[PDB]
């Protein structure tokens, strides 16, 4: 006697029911196997992309926002640039791959790891502190108050690349982390070398992510 | 999860809106006509502009009002390659190789579900090559679907009524293959890749300038 | 007897404790690091409040009275977000010429309305430092106050309908102590600890306090709070 | 052939039936274990509560309807305090723990208990005579014959608190049973102590109570 | 028993009624707005203040009448943190996200059931606190639930139409932690535990009356 109940009869967008074949009697083409197939949306926020760190006002040209400028002659104990950990608000980290696809979920966290990859002269040397704070706790304001954080002191002459992963990042609908990075000792080269060089920086989720309820992104307007 | 392909994707909405009274002095406005694609909702096609390819069933389901007995509604589905209708009423509605729904008002909504159908392996969201060889860039007629015809049933005196027809539509059995990375810029056209260059991201003020 | 509790404060004292709902203060058992700090736990002794002839009642709002106390009160300032129980002493010293009843009690998420209708309240109307807050016998009037009007309990209840709580009833002619063991109660794990009041202690005296002739005119209380198996979120990178 | 029955195609306010996910495809977030979870309403009910015995006419100052005065110049053979046992209608106990989960019902029964604390010094002593009368007789009109009834002489000197079990409580929709209390030898002190004590009183459910049909309350007012 | 909790809060009551007209000089009054919340209903706010928190999942019916062919209305369910419409039609109503149920008249009364929305692992009645730091008392997102908005379905071209919406609500599947003693003074405010003072209980006259 379930056929005059209150549910019934009405036609409800998010129901699943069979419905009529409008033909049946039609031979689907079979599928083939095509390399790539995705099967989940954390296999595509979990690929690296380019983060535009120095995406500062007055830029008169795009690509240069890829580029954290360092040069040989640059005061010691002088901040290189800051970031701050919140990849669905932030403007720095809102256009990424792992950013565009958490625009379309209301509620995720997890972890995401960034790399840093020196990309001067094979000639170059010299160092650099990248500190982290905690969520919830202010940017150092020096170099030497920065190190009694978390940090790493990065070679350049010894590594090209040094990896951070950063736990406790949360949608926060603020307090978020930092990670600011800091001259050690400038940049040091040989006899007729270039004077500059450029820091890339690449982001991704790690594998903790997880988002929950669907929604529009706020990136498209009708 | 939310997060599978299937379920991304799986959701219904809205694709298309019309109206047409049944006594005009266009013919043209005595029917719907729609040729099906997922170009025309701006919200939807950026979610399936992820995937180079995509193979998935359609159902369609379809709402109708009415303003001045009872009202019965043909709604016709034309596999692509079969006759179309130019008038009211003309053979091609009379064609039993396109099926048809008779639905009267008052009832659930009426739906069907339409297959795969394409004889390539897959639909292909992106198409880079020509039709002919050098109205012919980034076109296939593999990628191409049917079209709904509505047409209000009645007798062989017509009698003024204006209907309103919504159409939703919902992908279903969904598998997609090769990401893409997703659009920055808005849509220019509704067959087209065109676009007009957008800055990468909104400014900052200072590289080391991180106040919330 | 006396039991002779030690941390590296000591405590001499002895009824019997009351656990909570007959939880115990326990640990949580990736993405959020946490750690443990077990050097938080030792007693932290209020002062002395007297019980007069006039007082009729007091309250504290936790864990913004220990706020001030040493260590304990400066995780609050480093990491934001954190949990703990709680181990709770109050304790009389009093003759046998005195007579009185008071009823220990801790009451979670315990909201309480304004005095005056429709009137918002500053966070200095109920929670400020280690002080004790008084209970009035007449209803309050007055715009910046909550309403402290004593058979209402500040929130519009029964007054003899709060022993629906973790109680113990200090009765001056049988007992003089009362220990409460109140565990960590929220609906979320972890929560920070200046944007919210687990819960709130009440020392409420039925039966005022009578002493005849030529005797003290008062009786101190003494609240002495140990937090038990507090734990913070981690502040160190992951692997 | 029952989806053209008499019964079905209506809406019946306190009908069980499922009814459509209103969006299914989401995680909800799993249950913690919370400390202190209730799972019927007579364990609300089986919990003491100070009963406001001096409610009488004439008190100016709330806080002073739970203190039962005793003094040590009394005339002996005096009453102290009078009850009437029915804690839905009766004033005094229409406000407890117990009395406001049972006017969410409209029939039960059971058995309720009554506990009476002497709050005074130490140092004092006396007897009290705790008589019973059972439902349909007369409460007694002198302490002789309050004797002659079910009584409990309660020494002061030796005790601090007696309980009493109270049978045959029903909802009587009177007829109801009567706890009294007299003096018997005053009340002693020694030099230097307080002329004044006073007894508080508690009541709860046992654990026989049963209800039935629920129903709202009649102490809301829209 | 009848005593559960389960059955104690599992009956279904009335919680809201609306009404509106299509044709009105108001854009407020042509469809309905409604924050879910269970502190409007004076009978059922006290039986859930008698626990601290709560978790459940709601079912929500609801009768409508019209006065003035078949008239549709939709139902849309906003999850908190959705779109909001601020017009009779506007994109708001057009998002595939928010639920909806397009309802014909005489037919058995439109139901969904909304399941535990929330981040939090319970609902709280009561929450002693702040919201950003000393408008913030007593308010927190956790406890937070959804939106219903009607709006009667119709052509291009209204047409007058007066309709009454009931809302009934019941809570489903509950489970409850920590009891509260049970309110004492009357409710005079609908988000705040504002109250006036009240006596303990009802005078009698003297310590020996016990006449019935």
């Amino acid at each position: 006697p379930t056929m005059n109940t209150p549910g019934s009869t009405q036609f409800l967008t998010s129901d699943d029911f069979q419905s009529p074949c409008a033909l049946p009697q039609f031979d689907v083409t079979p599928s083939m196997n095509i390399p790539g197939e995705v099967k989940n949306l954390m296999e595509i926020a979990e690929v690296d992309s380019v983060v535009p760190v120095n995406n500062v006002q007055d830029t008169t040209d795009q690509m240069e926002m890829f580029r954290i400028p360092v040069t040989i002659n640059a005061p010691l104990q002088q901040q290189v640039f800051g970031l701050r950990l919140q990849p669905g608000l932030d403007s720095v980290f809102k256009h990424t791959l792992l950013g565009e696809i958490l625009n379309y979920y209301a509620h995720w966290s997890g972890s995401m790891k960034l790399t840093f990859v020196f990309c001067g002269s094979a000639m170059a040397t010299g160092k650099f502190l990248i500190a982290y704070s905690p969520p919830g706790a202010n940017p150092p304001k020096t170099r030497k108050d920065a190190m009694l954080g978390t940090h790493i002191i990065w070679d350049i002459g010894l590594q090209s690349s040094c990896v951070l992963c950063v736990p406790w990042i949360s949608q926060t609908h603020t307090s978020a982390g930092y990670v600011t990075c800091w001259y050690q000792t400038g940049m040091i080269v040989p006899p007729g070398t270039p004077n500059s060089s450029s820091i890339m920086c690449f982001a991704s989720a790690c594998n903790d992510f997880s988002v929950r309820m669907l929604r529009d992104t706020p990136f498209i307007s009708q | 999860s939310e997060s599978t392909v299937e379920n991304f994707l799986g959701r219904s909405a809205c694709v298309y809106m019309e109206e047409y009274k049944t006594t005009d002095n266009d013919v043209n406005k005595k029917f719907v006509a729609w040729p099906i694609n997922t170009k025309q909702m701006v919200q939807m096609r950026r979610k399936l502009e992820m995937f180079t390819y995509l193979r998935f069933d359609m159902e369609v389901t379809f709402v109708i009002t009415s303003r001045q007995p009872v009202l019965t509604h043909q709604i016709m589905y034309v596999p692509p390659g079969g006759p179309i209708p130019a008038k009211v009423d003309d053979y091609a509605w009379q064609t039993s190789t396109n099926p048809s729904i008779f639905w009267t008002e008052g009832n659930a909504p009426a739906r069907m579900s339409i297959p795969f159908i394409s004889i390539g392996n897959a639909y292909s969201n992106f198409y880079d090559g020509w039709s002919n060889f050098d109205g012919s860039y980034g076109y296939n007629t593999l990628n191409n679907l049917g079209h709904i015809y509505v047409r209000h049933v009645s007798g062989s005196s017509p009698h003024p009524i204006t209907s309103t027809i919504r159409v939703y539509f919902k992908p279903k059995h969904t598998r997609a293959w090769v990401p893409r990375p997703p659009r920055l810029c808005q849509y220019k056209k509704a067959f087209s890749v065109d676009f007009t260059p957008t800055p990468i991201t909104d400014t900052r003020k200072d590289i080391n300038t991180v106040t919330t | 007897r006396s039991i002779t509790l030690g941390n590296s404060t000591i405590t001499t004292q002895e009824a019997n404790v009351v656990v909570g709902y007959g939880r115990w203060p326990t640990y949580l058992r990736e993405d959020q690091p946490t750690q443990p700090d077990v050097a938080t736990c030792r007693f932290y002794t209020l002062d002395s409040i007297k019980w007069e002839k006039g007082s009729v009642g007091w309250w504290w709002k936790f864990p913004e009275a220990l706020s001030d106390m040493g260590l304990f009160g400066q995780n609050m300032q480093y990491h934001y977000l954190g949990r703990a129980g709680y181990t709770i002493h109050v304790q009389c010293n009093a003759s046998k010429f005195h007579q009185g009843c008071l009823l220990v009690v801790c009451v979670p998420e315990a909201e309480m309305g304004g005095a005056v209708v429709g009137q918002a309240f500053s966070a200095t109307a109920m929670a400020n430092g280690d002080k004790a807050y008084e209970f009035t016998s007449a209803t309050q009037s007055d715009q910046t106050k909550v309403q402290t009007a004593i058979h209402n309990a500040g929130m519009g209840v029964g007054v003899g309908n709060l022993t629906i709580y973790p109680h113990q009833w200090i009765n001056l002619r049988t007992n003089n102590s009362a220990t409460i063991v109140m565990p960590y109660i929220n609906s979320v794990p972890m929560d920070n600890m200046f944007r919210h009041y687990n819960f709130t202690l009440m020392v409420i005296p039925f039966v005022k306090l009578d002493y005849a002739d030529t005797a003290s005119t008062y009786v101190p209380i003494t609240v002495t709070v140990a937090p038990m198996c507090a734990e913070y979120n981690g502040l160190r990178l992951a692997q």
